[PDB]
């Protein structure tokens, strides 16, 4: 019951690693250091009546 | 009996590990997760938010709200100036303790463009134009308005939209610069110039105030986790 | 892999499209791409916002505390130690956790135990290997009062034994909280009448650790110190918060000396240097 | 015949009739920086043929007991027309080079020259633990001269020919792109260097890219009555030059 | 009583000359000179001198 | 598997094909196969240029340095040590790396730690196992100033603990550079005005290591020495370069004493030996 | 609990290992790789490049450019000679500190053929023929020109192509020879002979100079990594 | 997620080994000591107007 | 972290082993094998060859 | 990449073992103690004109 992922590697010049979970509890697992998603739309642009950025957005 | 050879680095404790450990409270029932609004997944979602820059930090205005107030008034001679600082968001004293600069002091490399926003907080009858300029390094600081208009500038006309954006692009030879000071990754200068004047009618206050903001663009990145040079502890807090 | 956004090429412009003129009065950060004000080129950018994520920012083996206790003392109280668990007596991990208002994580815990032979006349011994016990007491349980107490018999409480010379002890701990997340900050009181204790001290309630030598009383004093290293992992965080400016004063409140905004300057403009000469 | 070569750049043209084979680079031809290896964000200045053209440096005189001369080439082209002017207004710049070294004599003459382009030729100081002045490393378009014996001028480069300033065997400098001007048969000293660095663009003043050296291994020797004055002329061109980060006028 | 070096490096083919073989107290910047032992002969591509450095240790001396 | 090239058979020749007559004046190495000048036979050659590749030439556990520090000194400065990281204080790995002008690699780092009991009157002790800490400080971070400094609490800085008697410490380190490759040689200045420091010292900027005993002050002095062993791997190299002739003098420049080209001879021709007799 | 037996060689540190280790800076973002011209993958790409041989190393010309200058002039009697050395690229003093010899001193075995290139740097009116000869070992050094023409020679006529190539093949009984000196792997001798003379017209300098090059062929190979006998250090460089 | 390669062995008289990557970073992997390719055409023969080696290559 | 129990006979050195060890000269290029006549694979190929018996070993 | 062989066992009354090679060099492997072939025809009977053993093989 192993799972194979990709290793963090450089760009401009897909290596895989293997993983087995040994313990019965999920707090035991190694940390998830490979989630790179983001969504900065709730802190920046946190308004109503969404602006266009080319219009004056006033008057 | 399996043949095993222990390799070097056994029985050490490295701080940045990613190993597995046994649970001291086995089969523990963790409480259900709730949708709390305002989740942060990346610290770069925070650094892209505007925060006011304490530009007027001249030797006493630090201990007041006057650090954030940039003076502007009517000048008897144009060709002038307003302010200027050095583009070092975490080394320069101006934007050191800012939101971007304090995220940026836990790191040691940075990259990407930087925004600057100038809200003119004066009267609605007042008007005037400014020269917001960035100068890439290699020469000195410009000393005229005509030396500063050779750089990356924008002329800002004050009107019904009371704020403008100076976008400082990424003009470098390396992909990264240091968030601390070295001479190899100098980054340039930011100056603002009285271009014309402040023109007010009668019975309107001449002396008004500019507020400066700073944030990061959508190509900004930080690289080397270090400890911040601002935390200091002598004994345990009890 | 989620790369950073790229720079697109642009040219001259003379139109009624004004991206620079914005309104910062509407609580709104402008999103000016650098290709909107200057003429740029095509930059295919390959950078990753990888090591700035909240996991990669918080999942380092930080600390919490140092603990001292002896193996031969005349007073029976310095022969073992204890520690009520918080994360607020060392300022680095406290400031890093107080970037956010709510957090939720599992903890990986490591102990680093070092023993020093104290000063006595009979200092030349032949001592066998010291063995340590670290017992955790959940909130409300019974507390030991000596090193030969029968409350150390750990029948239900989780305890860890360690022998001098091995790898350090490390164990994982799940999300041990009664709310949906941990609270870095609590703006309220303990009693419903708005009296009592104010702040985050109402919500700590983690129990405490107890430390002793498993061996009997030696013929010479040896002091042992164990350092509790906290390391968070599997992290989520909510409603971010400005970094703290002032220095911490105590572990149970947020009280401070008023510090100025930043470092000072001598004048509001810049110029070339006026030091020595050509 | 393949002894003849014309080289045309901008509004300048070099013709040679005793070429042997035009030597050219590490196999790589110079080209503009791609936008997949680029770092700076604003639009580059590919100026024109106004920089991509030949410039003639000063002439050095090859005597019977001369030892060797050297140049530093992003710095040697610092007053050579609009090229040098772009160096003074931009922060980052980048170019390959067509170096063509000329020298001629008669058929009654004998002597052999080595013409090497050495990347990152970091020179060593004459007295050991002491600073070097910039005027002793690069003197603009004017050549610095090696010696035969060890040198001990203060704040100066250790200039022995048999160590080439750097501290190696001088017969091992044929690992870099080179030619020989054997006066029996040559004049064809091209080296078309590409851009070689560890960063995609670099500063022209703060960094020296490479070093041209002209070292006679078989010394000049002639009978009485031949022409005793034999000059050596070095002509150099930038290729695919581009500039970035425009600001005020720089460091002279 | 200034800072001093040790005895210079004993080579198995060279011995010290005779102002230097007896006297102690080598300050910094001191050059000493070796001669070929009997029976050896000089290698001309090496200079048989040793300077004592700032960290009170001599320069590298191999086989003269 | 890429074998070396083979030798083909040939015969007599009388033609206008002249492989021996070349022009070495055109910067060009001639590629004369040995079957072009003499008559050869068919040799099927099975040799592999395997152990001459740049990986097989550089990926050996070389070194960089020796480090000394004590556990009981009256001066508080010799109780710990430090080292600014370069690769240029030992000549073997320095010369091997300076075969090339640019390099790019990962580093595998091993420590070899040995402790010697110093000389004192009370030399008969019973000492438990010494424990060492090696903390790495990235360029710009805060530096310790004592052994009981609170800057050693390694909350963000990576540090390694080691107990006497185990396998040696070893950890891998990625390509930690701000340029596209490392620089063995830099022909330039630190300041834009062509002043400042000259050479490769502008580009080192690696941070530094700090070494102490985790134990408290012992009753007798013990000096520990740790040897940092650098070992490169995953290697690429660019624009090769002649081997150095002269001896190195310092770690921050390329300054040298002028040495001759090779060893001398007594005459320009060879002959049979003229020693003793038949 | 898995049954494991530790084998001998556990907890050692061997210098030439190929194991795996943990990273101290996890998930580190390495900068993008750039196409720098002139990549070396094998050190044998370097050894096949010509480099000048310091042949005239006679007891004072080492400290000058005269080590590389081989004298040639007009001789009053033919049947003569020019020079000679022993084919030991890393043991012989002549080609010891050469590019091929310094790559070759980090090793302990070598194999394959060796090239020699002779550039005649004289006048264009001068002419003459030489005898470039290799003698496999077993007899002594040849003492005549007629003993040296029994070997592997080529007669070189000086003309419009001013350089020639003496190719020294691989004539051995073992697949490898030692780069240091033993009597079991002797390799032969290289001599050059005035065959006829140097013939010049009037008012042309008689005394000219030959330059000798050396490189390796496409079947050259090195085997045993050792440290070079030329590096010497006494104290740390600081 | 294992990978099987050939061992370095003698000639004139294909043995396999197996490999698993354990760590998440590619700098952790064992060194690549089995790449025997080369191309000495940029250092030797570094010219324009490529020669023939049988012609005089001059005049 | 894998759960492992060491069994008896660990960390011993037995003379007749058949284990694996690391190579001190990695990626070493071994010389080609040659057909030398007269190969022995079993010592019982030798014992089946006639050899003269010293029968008259009477005391001198 | 494992290989399964037979164990050395008694006669008159096929047990398998498994093997994995861990190192990159073939000199690292365990010794080949299971090759039982022989050919004593080059030491005994090392003659020309091969005999019959029932004929006198002379005259
Ligand atoms: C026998 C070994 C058991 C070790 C027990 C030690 C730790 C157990 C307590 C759980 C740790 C909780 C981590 C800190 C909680 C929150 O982050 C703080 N309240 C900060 O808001
Ligand atoms: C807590 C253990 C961490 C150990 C840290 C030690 C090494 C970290 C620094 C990186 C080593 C870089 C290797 C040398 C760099 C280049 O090759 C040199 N500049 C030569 O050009």
């Amino acid at each position: 019951g192993a799972q194979v992922s990709t290793q963090k590697t450089g760009a401009h010049e897909i290596i895989h690693y293997t993983n087995i979970n040994y313990y019965k509890d999920a707090a035991s697992n190694s940390a998830n250091r490979q989630d790179f998603t983001q969504d900065p739309g709730k802190f920046t642009e946190p308004v109503k009546d969404i602006m266009v950025k080319s219009l004056p957005a006033l008057n | 009996g399996l043949p095993v050879m222990n390799t070097p680095g056994s029985n050490q404790f490295l701080t940045s590990d990613d190993y597995q450990s046994p649970t001291a409270m086995p089969q523990f029932d963790v409480t259900p997760e709730m949708n709390i609004p305002g989740e942060v997944k990346n610290l770069m979602e925070i650094a892209e938010v505007d925060s006011v820059v304490p530009v007027n930090n001249v030797n006493e205005n630090v201990n007041s709200l006057e650090a954030y107030r940039i003076p502007v008034h009517s000048v008897t001679e144009t060709g002038a100036q307003v302010f200027g600082f050095t583009l070092q968001p975490g080394a320069d004293t101006v934007m050191e303790r800012t939101l971007l600069g304090e995220i940026l002091n836990y790191y040691a490399n940075w990259s990407g463009s930087i925004k600057l926003t100038f809200m003119y907080c004066g009267s609605a009858m007042a008007t005037g134009k400014f020269l917001l300029a960035y100068s890439p390094p290699g020469a000195g600081v410009p000393k005229n308005r005509r030396e500063a208009m050779l750089g990356t500038h924008i002329i800002w006309d004050i009107g019904l939209q009371s704020s403008c954006v100076l976008c400082v692009p990424w003009i470098s030879q390396t992909h990264y610069r240091f968030v601390s000071k070295d001479i190899y990754t100098d980054a340039g200068f930011i100056t603002c110039w009285y271009q014309t004047s402040i023109v007010v009618p009668a019975e309107v206050q001449n002396q008004s105030v500019i507020l400066c903001f700073v944030s990061a663009c959508n190509d900004f990145s930080v690289r080397l986790l270090r400890d911040s040079p601002f935390v200091r502890q002598t004994a345990f807090y009890q | 892999v989620v790369r950073v956004a790229d720079t697109m090429p642009s040219g001259p412009s003379n139109s009624e499209s004004i991206p620079a003129l914005t309104a910062a009065e509407t609580g709104h950060t402008s999103q000016v791409v650098p290709s909107d004000t200057i003429q740029t080129r095509h930059v295919r950018n390959f950078h990753v916002r990888s090591e700035s994520s909240v996991e990669n920012f918080l999942s380092r083996s930080a600390c919490v505390y140092i603990v001292e206790y002896k193996t031969r003392d005349d007073t029976p109280d310095k022969m073992y130690d204890s520690w009520v668990i918080n994360t607020r007596q060392v300022a680095q991990l406290r400031r890093k956790l107080e970037f956010f208002t709510y957090v939720r994580f599992d903890v990986e815990v490591t102990f680093v135990i070092t023993s020093v032979q104290d000063d006595s006349t009979r200092q030349n011994t032949d001592t066998p290997a010291l063995t340590h016990q670290i017992m955790y007491v959940p909130p409300g349980g019974p507390i030991p009062q000596a090193v030969d107490d029968y409350n150390w018999q750990t029948s239900t409480n989780p305890s860890v034994f360690w022998t001098e010379g091995n790898a350090p002890p490390r164990m994982s701990i799940p999300f041990m909280s009664v709310g949906n997340a941990y609270s870095n900050f609590y703006d309220g009181w303990s009693h419903f009448s708005q009296t009592g204790v104010y702040g985050f001290n109402t919500l700590n309630n983690m129990g405490k650790l107890y430390f002793r030598h498993v061996n009997d009383k030696t013929i010479s004093p040896i002091t042992s110190k164990v350092r509790i290293y906290f390391k968070p992992k599997h992290v989520k965080a909510w409603v971010p918060r400005p970094p703290r400016l002032c220095e911490y004063t105590h572990k149970d409140n947020v009280d401070f000396e008023p510090k100025g905004v930043t470092t000072s300057r001598t004048q509001l403009t810049i110029s070339n240097s006026t030091h020595v000469e050509n | 015949s393949d002894r003849v070569r014309s080289i045309t750049l901008g509004n300048s043209t070099i013709t040679t009739q005793e070429s042997a084979n035009v030597v050219v680079g590490y196999g790589v031809w110079p080209d503009y920086l791609s936008d997949e290896e680029a770092t700076a964000e604003d639009q580059p200045t590919q100026p024109d043929v106004a920089t991509c053209r030949f410039y003639t440096l000063d002439s050095v005189s090859w005597m019977k007991e001369s030892q060797g001369w050297w140049w530093k080439f992003p710095d040697a082209l610092r007053d050579m027309g609009l090229f040098g002017q772009n160096m003074q207004y931009h922060y980052l710049g980048r170019s390959g080079y067509t170096i063509h070294v000329q020298c001629n004599a008669s058929k009654f003459h004998q002597g052999c020259l080595l013409v090497v382009c050495v990347p990152e030729a970091e020179m060593g100081a004459a007295n050991i633990n002491e600073k070097i002045n910039r005027e002793h490393l690069s003197n603009g378009e004017v050549a610095n001269t090696f010696s035969g014996t060890k040198s001990s001028n203060t704040n100066d480069v250790q200039q022995a020919v048999f160590n080439a300033g750097m501290g190696v065997a001088v017969g091992n400098l044929t690992i870099f792109p080179h030619q020989w001007i054997n006066l029996r048969t040559n004049n064809c000293a091209t080296i078309v260097m590409p851009y070689i660095n560890s960063v995609p663009m670099d500063n022209m003043f703060r960094h020296y890219n490479f070093t041209l050296m002209i070292i006679p291994f078989a010394k000049l020797d002639y009978a009485a009555g031949s022409s005793t004055y034999i000059p050596i002329t070095v002509t150099v061109a930038p290729m695919c030059a581009e500039y970035n980060g425009l600001r005020l006028a720089g460091h002279q | 009583c200034n800072r001093s070096c040790e005895v210079p490096t004993r080579l198995n083919s060279a011995s010290l000359k005779q102002p230097y073989i007896t006297q102690n107290y080598f300050p910094v910047g001191t050059v000493v000179e070796y001669e070929c032992r009997p029976g050896y002969r000089r290698e001309p591509s090496l200079s048989p001198k040793l300077t004592c450095l700032q960290n009170l240790k001599w320069s590298t001396a191999v086989e003269f």
